[PDB]
């Protein structure tokens, strides 16, 4: 699924090391399925693949 | 007969008396700098509510 049209924010982001930051997206997709993520900067590391 | 009056009856800010161990209930005065350490199991993760 292409997915723009979104929106992305955190909800309690914890200034931490544990994967303690969350952050809900209003996902816009186009088809339904998987989506692999990654933030390419490495500012954040995330748990989801 | 010719006493003087409780201080059940008689004191300042708000207090009540027993023959007991001579507590004096309830006395509203001023604050307390209460703290507590809650069971981290008592909380909810945030991305749950």
């Amino acid at each position: 699924p292409t997915v723009s049209d979104l929106e992305c924010k955190i909800t309690e982001c914890t200034y931490a090391s544990d994967f303690g930051g969350i952050a809900t997206v209003a996902y816009k997709s186009s088809k339904a399925g998987n989506c692999p993520i990654h933030s390419p900067s490495g500012v954040a590391v995330i748990k989801e693949n | 007969r010719d006493k003087g009056a409780p201080l059940n009856d008689v004191a300042p800010f708000g207090c009540s008396i027993a023959l007991e161990p001579l507590r004096a209930e309830n006395c509203a005065v001023g604050s307390i700098p209460i703290s507590i350490d809650i069971p981290d199991a008592a909380f909810t993760r945030i991305s749950e509510t």
